[PDB]
């Protein structure tokens, strides 16, 4: 068969990721335009919401260095892939835990819905990835919303999971934070309530 | 916006580290034990940020003087990225972590008893040419021991992050150099089960790169997953 | 009625794939944590049905007619079933099931969008003769997409099922073609460890066998536990 | 030392394996003459008994796909291995979960006690081989009754057991299913009340 | 109109198969018995037909297409063009005919016994883009019997026609599939004394270009005679 | 010394040539455009003309699955090479011999004189490739014209071809069918009056 | 693919092949029984004939070397296999040819029709076996009757030719020798009208 060169291999992040991806946190000094975790600017179209988590391991501790990546599309399901500070919205953004708390926040808009291939409409979803020491290759996931079950129930993504109870890993819980519009999205590396990881 | 005209070659898990490594201690309690599912390509994960728009300041990738001068072994760290047909990957984001000559890492939680270094922070950042290629000025990194095993030493590395065109393309790595004998006994290098995949992750001396009477160099190309256009969809 | 004068010889269980592995993603969930009992041999796993007497159809062993004609490679498949110490085993059933040319299959379940082929079936069962022989006529199979990593494709090939003097004996596998270029990807075959063990499941192609203008012929013979008298217990 | 043959290599029966060994169930037309679920006609000698269960993956899932085959004595204590659908007992059934509810069933009569090698007796049991996609080699295992209590305590096999709490997990619970006198036994293939399986 | 601005590099007679092979019986009385007579390359030589202009239909190049849908393998066979410098053969006509999944063509003088398949013709044409490539959507054709030797059997393969830049260049050849143990056996095949040009004609599967849960994909690269400059003429 | 890569290595055209190249006789339905035997309209330039011909194998019996390619310059002497349905004359155009009578046939006009690379004047000529079935590479010959035999003798490319005998059997005999200027130019692949083939 | 042993390579009979299998021929002592050239016994059923014929090289010389053996079906189309000269008719016989005059002989009868394997009749035939000097491997040939051409347009064996005229080899033509009925087959090895020879 046809073998192609073949992909570098990943390593993991280690402990001091911080000091590449996450200066502030690192607790050093930040360089003048940094990719952090505010995807939207106040006066960005949409439905502003504040999305929070906690990173649990396989005996149920907190993970409180670990370093996730986010991709999604705006409010009109569209995704902006030109980078810029100046933007009132960015598709990207980047988070962390605290080593102390080990909470994630992360300030952006409900994203829009986009078909998939086939042309089938996903339900607004947020993609992730997440890297800390003890993994060697990123996990790849999705986050939904628990305000969306008609779309939820219909999504061609959501329904490649085998089990109905699997699926519930991915809804994120409508809740409020200062009187302020979030949801909850925890992740559960191993064990009960394991968070389903996606291969693509 | 972006738009869903690719596809990306598909990972081979048996190439890279799998999630469960014993050796490696931490990855017992943070590896899944289920299966991942795999899905379809779609925009969503065809798609990823363009950096060409970030503002670079003038050394980002001067670790000499983006921080006198740091004690150790002057060096430049160039290669290209490329992706698995071997076609260049213009204008991607290449991000670089490193500790210091004597091992000491500029992070809080770094309490190894090697000194920091006054002049040396340890990131750099740069955005590939058209050609593919990026280069970062730097001093060599010495090994580091952590607590995994109770005499385990992390062989001099230098961490690496790069964009790529999708999220799907995306790549956490670390560099190691030529030679170091710490290499075949670190249990990390060691979650990679093929020893040809090691050897991608082993920079080379590059004696033609060097500046005569000033510094050394070494070569480092990044293989990212292969892009093809969608045909019979 | 059954009689205890038999003994079997013990599996090997490092020959058969174990319950557990990983890269056959639907294994994590189905195999057992807690090792297996081992208990003696009694009547109970001794003895098994002689199906001698099921009343099978003239066609049973014929996918071409047990369903015009379906599109495919004509093929019979044909072999012995033996034991380890190299006896046949005469009069032992041979049941096999498999896709049409186009790696659909005739159950519900099946969504792939290759289309059924109005004239196949794709089941077929034959007893041994006296001499430990089976032979059946059919379509070669055509490889099929399935869930497991995000590209991966079962090679082409045919289920079987054959029972033997007892239930200690009884065994489900697959057969394969040979030269088939899918076969060392599958994360099925690979559920195997020794190479040789692979071998085993390879159908040869076989020239002296076929019919002249009209179909080839494959080659696949069957091992079960060798059988032994009791002696001093 | 000596080395026989090989024997030939198991593999998973998969996820069809209804349209060669159970046609009905895979909703395909049948033979003249099939391997089912029914090994006493209602003349047969014996006490008439129905039997069913469910099998659970390791996540406490139903196992929809799967399929058995069934081998026990006749109610004297006699194994019957001359098949044929004119006879009123057939040692030998088959069986298969359904799609939908996961359960199978099987109609048959008490089997009468059997002797071990060694001439002792071991309690009134089913053999049991289990058979599904995900499950490379099939897993053996032993339907025991829960009103052989006292024939139970002395089995020679279930004895071989070492933890106790583990001989439990092949004790079927007596039940009535529309007035007739069944037997529920569930197998867990993986975790907690996780079946014993045997090796021979 | 056409003008002689280029020579072709001399084919190899030893390379591509004589004109006498005898266990290809037909060939016996199909072959010249005197030598070919050298020409030096004229206009006439060196120019040929140019296709662009040439209009294709829709689905030309898409064989599940362009006769419900045909039972079979569902398979993409792609590649590229190049001439023996390596320079690739831009706007060249690609032609191919080939059997049914049965080893049966849609053909008045086909008499085998394998079914024709109502969604099924087995012609397909494309020009080759900027770069050289080309690509055919199809089924996997089924070996067929033939009336040489008492039991012959074609191997799978795939009838290729390729123009290239001029009548000196055009080739008429067929394709085999990786692995197929028929290819040995082949008295066509065999037509070509040296093994290494027999490799020549394997398509491999190729992987990367499958689309998953849909079709495979084989590789197939064709070379022409290499093209260069009149010089000192 | 130096080595390019290898040609790709021929193989014969088999018997269901057709199928591919030559559809109507495959008797199979065309396509929109098909490449065929007529290179001049009723209103091309130049000398209309008939030619047709029989192919003989060295039994002395007709070859009923042959095809043929042919390429030749316009009355001009000019090499057409843009082919297009449209043209009122294409340099190129197929031909196939009947599966009944054997006879192949193409409508074209008497081609113009093409000067060879060292300046010097060739006969007219048409330049034809046949592929069959026991043809493992295709055989390349070429048509002269018994009416120019002053061209002829003066040819620089007859004039390799050592003996004058050998010469005849490239001149096609002058006709007339249906009052129609034609040609014959049979092909005899080997034995008596075999026909010269040429390498180039 | 599956090999079986390698069948003995042929070797030429030579050109005293006689001494071993035509002891009369090669001027020697006969035993007590030998298989000749006289297939039939005067009171045989069908109808008497005599076969006679020359053997041709290429280069149109007589053969003078040659040793046949013949099969063929008795009147009532019947193989009779049990060899025994106390038989009436034998389906197998011998004959060679004269150092002298090149011409070999055999006393038998008109052959019945026989059925192919797929049930369809084949015309009357003689199924031939030749051996001689510079033969490597034998060649196996069928002698038809000039007088049944009604059944040889029909043979499926003689339609299996491709060439009409080829077919033609295959015919003997009647004669009468002393009154008697014969029939001529001359055997052409290569060349001009080579006779038509078999694989099976
Ligand atoms: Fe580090
Ligand atoms: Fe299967
Ligand atoms: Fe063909
Ligand atoms: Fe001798």
């Amino acid at each position: 068969p046809i073998e192609l060169l073949p992909e570098t291999p990943s390593q993991t992040a280690g402990p001091y990721v911080h000091i590449g991806l996450a200066l502030e946190a690192a607790g050093n000094p930040t360089r003048d335009q940094e990719i952090w975790n505010r995807l939207a600017k106040p006066d960005a179209p949409g439905e502003h919401i504040l999305l929070l988590g906690q990173v649990y391991d396989g005996n149920g501790h907190l993970v409180r260095d670990s370093f996730l990546e986010v991709w999604q599309a705006d409010a009109n399901g569209e995704y902006q892939d030109a980078y810029n500070l100046e933007n009132a919205f960015n598709s990207f953004g980047r988070t962390a835990t605290t080593f102390d708390a080990g909470e994630w926040t992360l300030h952006t808009v409900k994203p829009g819905v986009v078909n998939n291939a086939a042309g089938v409409p996903m339900a607004p979803h947020i993609n992730i990835s997440l890297f800390a020491r003890g993994i060697n290759i990123h996990l790849h996931t999705r986050l939904y919303f628990d305000d969306e079950a008609q779309a939820n129930a219909k999504c061609p993504v959501l329904n490649l999971i085998e089990q109905p109870q699997r699926r519930e890993t991915l809804i994120a819980k409508r809740c409020e934070v200062d009187g302020k519009t979030a949801y909850r999205f925890d992740i559960r590396i191993q064990g009960e309530g394991e968070t389903v990881f996606f291969d693509f | 916006p972006a738009q869903d005209n690719s596809r990306f070659v598909i990972r081979d898990r048996n190439w890279h580290p799998k999630a469960l490594t014993p050796d490696y201690k931490t990855s017992i309690a943070r590896s899944p034990r289920q299966a991942l599912v795999s899905i379809p390509q779609s925009i969503s994960e065809t798609t990823g940020p363009n950096f060409s728009h970030l503002g670079f300041g003038a050394h980002d990738h001067d670790l000499l003087l983006n921080f006198g001068l740091p004690i150790g072994e002057r060096i430049i760290v160039a290669g290209r990225v490329v992706d698995q047909y071997g076609k260049p990957v213009p204008n991607t984001l290449v991000e670089m972590w490193q500790a210091n000559a004597g091992g000491r890492y500029r992070h809080k939680n770094d309490r190894y008893l090697a000194p920091l270094d006054p002049n040396f922070g340890g990131v750099g950042r740069c955005l590939t040419d058209s050609d593919g290629y990026y280069s970062f000025r730097t001093i060599k990194p010495g090994p580091y021991p952590w607590r995994n095993g109770p005499n385990d030493w992390r062989p001099a590395h230098i961490h690496f992050g790069i964009s790529g065109p999708s999220i799907a393309t995306k790549l956490i790595t670390q560099l190691y150099f030529e030679g170091d004998p710490l290499i075949p006994m670190c249990p990390i290098v060691k979650s990679i089960a093929n020893p040809e995949a090691v050897q991608q992750l082993i920079a080379k001396l590059d004696m033609n790169n060097a500046n005569p009477m000033d510094c050394l160099a070494y070569r480092f190309d990044i293989v990212l997953r292969g892009q093809r256009k969608t045909h019979f969809e």
